[PDB]
């Protein structure tokens, strides 16, 4: 739902790149030149930001249990 | 419900014993060494070590199940010398050349951050 | 003793003792959600 | 938490359970120190003749070294399999999907080159 | 019968990765050190969460898995603080563990992203890499407007062998021999594959002339850092914990020998 910690494979932080990788897109970037841009070099960890689906922003669409 | 918890890959039981000696019996002068809670990095680095030895006759390693968490080391050596003695030489070379990796490191790293 | 309940709709603290019919004193709504305990739920990182 | 005995399938009638599961140490890796989340046997290929997770293997490493989705759309001719290739040779890979993998255990070089990728997976 | 003389050559070192070279060693002791890399190297990290009050949409178990894997700044603290299993306390204490807390609420109506930088730490050495004094925050969460997450975190020593979050690396390469001259590889077609980055080969030549009288010998290392320890002390760790395994084996080795 939320962009993974660490990448699954080698254990590198994709957490903290997530915004900056949306920043990017919307600055006009590929999605490969947005994941040069963020260091991600091996493809096991640009699989990780480029497949990854924030459900997190749907789920912040309901109410929560109290006000 | 049945997942070991992950030290005890790592962890002796009580009244376990790290390392247990048996002699070999098919061949002379040959003994297997079974090393509990220990995996492929150490007994892949003794076994080599052994095969330096040119008194080893016979120098391998294997983890009779990978669930399990226990190597067993047989070393056979020549008439003359040991298995115990060439298994003490290997682990006493092996930290020898770590100690002097160490230090070469340390000295390659102090190297890299002047110039 | 109180077992305060949320309301599923406006989300108010309130106050329901046994043999009550389930009622928000608020807005009237049905649902009712128990609040998380004050016990000491330890979790291992992992 | 997945354990030896969940089942996985791909998007190819590929369904199997986890046998075993290894340290990242234990498991076998490229020059590039990655190593496969899964290995599945050869095996269950040849009879099945599922070259879709071949294909689909190969067109994720080239979308992963991209930044693309693939199109993996069924009846497409501007879509086969020595273009993916060629585009995967220029992200300096083998163009088949091959890899050197070396031993986990031992370190040493897998005399035979591994045919690694990234393939979507879904557990059971 | 003796050791070997190994040399290190430095060809790069960043925060971020150490590319090095060994030479004049066993294929054994250069695949153990890559192994003690990933698993045998002890950092810091959250091993122990107490959610007093989670209102977020991520279970607790979502939360406690998440912080376990915020890299901590381990470098000094490391060899200082014990294992909990050997430390003489209660189940915490300033010896053996780090006190990490949290406490967030969203009361303004953009969503807040509860990031790594909310962890605060009693210990100043022990704080989340990307908090130290660029790259952004980890995420922990994000949440809306009412929501809430309060919690109390330990942090413990430990290595890759009892899981991830404890492997400081991210990412080995290893690699040796890169032109095939061992043939430990045998490729079909020795045309079609790419050139290894230490490669010294004209483009004409795929791979080296075979080398009958060939060891393994020179294995080129690139050490990637996740942050918690830098990466030659990452090295340096490895190389002492290796050690102190091939010590410890020899002790209890000793005891056995003079027991019989
Ligand atoms: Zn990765
Ligand atoms: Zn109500
Ligand atoms: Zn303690």
């Amino acid at each position: 739902m939320i962009i993974p910690v660490r990448c699954f494979t080698c254990g590198k932080i994709v957490g903290n790149k997530w915004e900056a990788y949306l920043g990017l897109l919307q600055a006009e970037y590929t999605e490969g030149d947005a994941l040069d841009a963020l260091g991600l070099k091996r493809y096991c960890c640009r699989r990780m930001l480029l497949a990854h689906v924030d459900l997190i922003e749907k789920l912040l669409n309901y109410a929560p249990l109290e006000k | 419900m049945n997942a070991p918890p992950a030290f005890e890959s790592f962890l002796l039981f009580e009244g376990e014993k790290k390392i247990t000696i048996n002699k070999d019996t098919k061949v002379p002068n040959a003994c297997l060494f079974t090393i509990n809670k220990e995996d492929h990095t150490l007994g892949n680095i003794i076994k080599s070590q052994l095969l330096k030895d040119p008194q080893v006759l016979f120098a391998g390693y294997k983890v009779p199940h990978p669930l399990e968490h226990k190597i067993i080391i047989r070393v056979q050596t020549t008439p003359d010398y040991s298995p115990q003695e060439a298994f003490t030489n290997a682990i006493t070379d092996l930290i020898s050349e770590l100690s002097l990796l160490e230090e070469r490191f340390r000295v390659a790293i102090k190297d890299k951050q002047e110039g | 003793q109180p077992m305060i309940y949320i309301c599923g709709e406006c989300h108010t603290e309130n106050e329901i003792k046994s043999r009550d019919p389930i009622r928000c004193r608020e807005c009237g709504y049905r649902i009712m959600y128990k609040k998380r305990t004050k016990r000491l739920v330890v979790f291992d990182a992992r | 938490i997945p354990q030896i005995g969940d089942k996985f399938a791909s998007r190819h009638g590929q369904k199997g359970t986890c046998g075993i599961q290894y340290r990242q140490e234990d498991m076998p890796f490229t020059c590039e120190g990655i190593t496969p989340d899964i290995i599945i046997n050869p095996h269950a290929i040849p009879s099945r003749m599922t070259i879709g997770h071949l294909i689909e293997c190969l067109q994720g490493k080239v979308s992963a070294n991209k930044g693309e989705i693939g199109d993996a759309t069924p009846f497409n001719d501007a879509v086969n399999v020595q273009k993916i290739s060629n585009l995967l040779s220029d992200y300096g890979y083998h163009l088949r999907g091959n890899e050197v993998l070396y031993n986990g255990f031992t370190g040493r070089k897998i005399t035979s080159q591994i045919f690694i990728g990234p393939t979507y997976y879904q557990r059971l | 019968p003796y050791a070997n003389q190994p040399t290190v050559r430095i060809t790069e070192l960043t925060d971020e990765n150490v590319k090095f070279i060994i030479e004049n060693t066993d294929l054994a002791v250069a695949n153990s050190i890559r192994r003690v890399f990933i698993a045998e190297v002890p950092i810091i990290a959250i091993d122990w969460v107490q959610i007093d009050a989670n209102s977020s949409v991520l279970h607790d178990e979502f939360i406690a898995h998440r912080l376990g894997l915020i890299p901590l700044t381990s470098d000094d603290i490391v060899d200082k603080l014990q294992y909990s299993r050997d430390c003489t306390c209660e189940e915490f204490c300033p010896e053996c563990s780090v006190e990490f807390t949290l406490d967030v609420r969203c009361n303004e109506d953009q969503t807040r992203h509860v990031t790594s930088r909310d962890l605060i730490s009693n210990s100043p050495r022990v704080i989340p890499v990307t908090s130290r004094n660029e790259q952004d925050d980890i995420l922990i969460v994000k949440l809306r407007k009412g929501q809430e997450l309060r919690l109390r975190a330990y942090a413990k020593k430990g290595f890759g062998k009892e899981h991830a979050k404890w492997n400081p690396t991210a990412g080995v390469a290893f690699e040796y021999d890169p032109d095939n001259a061992l043939r430990h590889t045998v490729y079909p077609k020795p045309e079609e594959w790419p050139k290894s980055e230490y490669s010294e080969l004209d483009e004409d030549e795929s791979q080296a002339p075979y080398d009958p009288n060939g060891k393994p010998e020179r294995f080129y290392y690139n050490v990637e850092s996740c942050g918690s320890l830098r990466p030659e002390t990452i090295v340096l760790s490895a190389l002492s914990g290796l050690k102190k395994k091939l010590s410890d084996l020899q002790t209890q080795l000793s005891h056995e020998i003079q027991s019989d």
